[PDB]
């Protein structure tokens, strides 16, 4: 018993981390995207 | 008269285990401070670019 | 804020498994302490079985190398009882808890 | 962003962030995996011993 | 319980209780079928003698 | 009775082996097919 | 993950598990079925002896 | 047993294999389309 | 660390992560620099235009 108390890690505590941190990853995948849509207002002033 | 057999096997043993546990140890703390330093490395590299 | 917000989380965690091994000490100590209980209980017949005066000086012979046997388990047990490489009842010290 | 084309700023702090959020990423699911707390000794060794 | 899955406290506590029962479950089966009080000194022995 | 005492696995340890046993791999196959969720963002990073 | 595509260490990781669990899977099934604790002396060959 | 040890492949290793696979397809074909937005640029040379 | 429970060697290997990271802050203190000038290894002042 007191090995599963130092050692077992908690899925509760463990799904929660993994869930908010998958999430944490789609939010700065598509920011990356946004980001990386990298000014074409450049190219919009160059003909002018 | 004494024999052939070992003396203290279970104490060896501890012993024995004692030895790897540090060693695993010392590499457990150099790969975090290691990991650390990586990330150092990326913050420095992007506030100099 | 943030900063010590964070030290006082991580810190609390941390008493908190400190605890929970408390307890673990706790429940082996009582656990060994049950057993002993057990052969004491034990002795305490055989002896209110020995002082009778029906016995003969065999029959006390036995019952007091039983007696004495168990004797040694109650010393035995308290000597080798042990968690993590520290004899809980071969000590008359204290513990202290973060 | 619309006075420079040849560094992104943004681009650069964004990927910093998201290997930050990697590294929690990757530890919880080989955690749920293995079903381990202490898992590789890349935590408290003491824990380990 | 919901913490943890690669032991069961409770199932430990419950086979040890199981075989603390077992124990005196043969003793009374052994003490019905032989018809004897003292059997194999497993008891007291300035009974027996 | 010493031959028994050698032989003959407890049940009960044997059947609360297996139950754990069987929920570790049923949680390390639903884990598994959550990891084989292999980089797809990177298929979003593209069209960007 | 979000760096790389050609390999993914979750999935090597939580294979490498999935089959540490498997061969205690086995061990118990078969264990049950014989009603055996010793069986095949892949175990304590001294309690087969 | 010794058959089985030697055929049936691993359907976890095959999965994550195709899984990948399929990606690195995906990825080709968009990077392929990218690429056929062959050099245009030289219209616009063109008429300057 | 401070907990009674641990050990010797539990608080032996506490310390050597401890010194660990001790040295990591020494080193990243030291070695972290701009331009040629190491900020955090002096006690200095730089006047901006």
């Amino acid at each position: 018993e007191a090995q599963s108390r130092i050692q077992d890690a908690d899925y509760a505590t463990e799904v929660s981390n993994m869930s908010k941190a998958q999430i944490i990853q789609q939010a700065g995948n598509s920011v990356l995207a946004k980001a990386n849509q990298v000014p074409q207002q450049v190219l919009s002033l160059l003909q002018g | 008269s004494a024999g052939s057999a070992t003396t203290n096997p279970l104490a060896a043993l501890d012993d024995a285990i004692s030895s790897i546990d540090k060693f695993r140890s010392s590499l457990g703390a150099i790969q975090n401070r290691l990991d650390s330093a990586v990330t150092n490395l990326n913050n420095t590299t992007t506030n100099l670019s | 804020i943030a900063n010590r917000f964070t030290s006082n989380i991580k810190g609390l965690t941390q008493a908190a498994r400190n605890a929970n091994d408390g307890i673990s000490v706790a429940q082996t100590t009582e656990g060994a302490l049950s057993e002993i209980n057990n052969n004491l209980q034990r002795i305490r017949e055989l002896t209110v079985q020995a002082t009778t005066g029906t016995n003969s000086d065999s029959d006390l012979d036995s019952i007091q190398d039983e007696i004495k046997s168990r004797l040694d388990e109650i010393d035995r047990v308290s000597g080798q009882t042990q968690f993590n490489g520290v004899n809980v009842l071969a000590k008359d010290g204290s513990m202290k808890i973060q | 962003m619309a006075q420079v084309i040849n560094t992104n700023s943004l681009s650069l702090i964004t990927q910093n962030n998201i290997n930050k959020n990697q590294s929690a990423l990757s530890s919880s699911i080989e955690r749920l995996s293995s079903g381990l707390r202490i898992n590789s000794a890349k935590d408290d060794a003491a824990g380990q011993a």
